[PDB]
């Protein structure tokens, strides 16, 4: 079964989320975000020293 | 046999697919228990038992 949802993009915050078919009973699944990491992509240029 | 009195019907859930989709549940009084037959009186649904 295929379910779709946006969930806030904070650390701790403890997002719920509500699946409802027709022939079963309503599940409910949490989803949190443990942590987050975020990289550029680098290509030198030069040293100093 | 026994003597059914004031029945109703209403419907759980209901998909209409290709296998048994749909149940019902019947609500009755009885004067004994006992063991006796049920039917549908359309074509448009069919019961399995």
């Amino acid at each position: 079964y295929e379910h779709s949802t946006v969930m806030p993009n904070v650390v701790g915050f403890p997002y719920k989320a509500h699946i409802e078919r027709p022939g079963y009973s309503p599940l409910t699944l949490q989803m949190q975000v443990v942590e987050t990491s975020l990289e550029p992509t680098l290509n030198l240029e030069y040293i100093t020293c | 046999a026994p003597t059914i009195i004031d029945l109703t019907c209403t419907v759980a859930t209901c998909t209409h697919s290709s296998d048994f989709g749909g149940v019902l549940t019947l609500t009755y009084k009885t004067d004994k228990n006992g063991d006796c037959s049920v039917h549908s009186h359309s074509n448009v649904a069919t019961l399995q038992e």
